[PDB]
């Protein structure tokens, strides 16, 4: 017998993730950029850079 | 104050010397008042 032609559609859905990294950094050089914890030396800025 | 010839020893060696800098200079050639005292 003959046939007919066939037709469909059809959906496919997303996948999701994610990532991630940490970064710690430390209360000294954390108070020595600021300046909270400068001091007016030629010592100081040596170790801020 | 520490500049410019201790501040590199002290960093790095581990020293500091009062007069570095007349030593580097040698090893290589190179306001008043008035007061009521007792005297």
């Amino acid at each position: 017998p003959a046939d007919q032609p066939v037709h469909n559609y059809m959906i496919k859905r997303l996948d999701r993730r994610s990532l991630n990294a940490a970064f710690s950094i430390a209360v000294e050089a954390l108070g020595l950029i600021s300046g909270e914890n400068l001091d007016g030396t030629h010592i100081s800025s040596a170790m801020r850079l | 104050v520490i500049a410019n010839t201790n501040l590199v020893t002290a960093l790095v060696m581990g020293k500091a010397v009062s007069n570095m800098d007349d030593v580097a200079r040698y090893l290589l050639g190179g306001g008043s008042a008035r007061v009521r005292a007792d005297l």
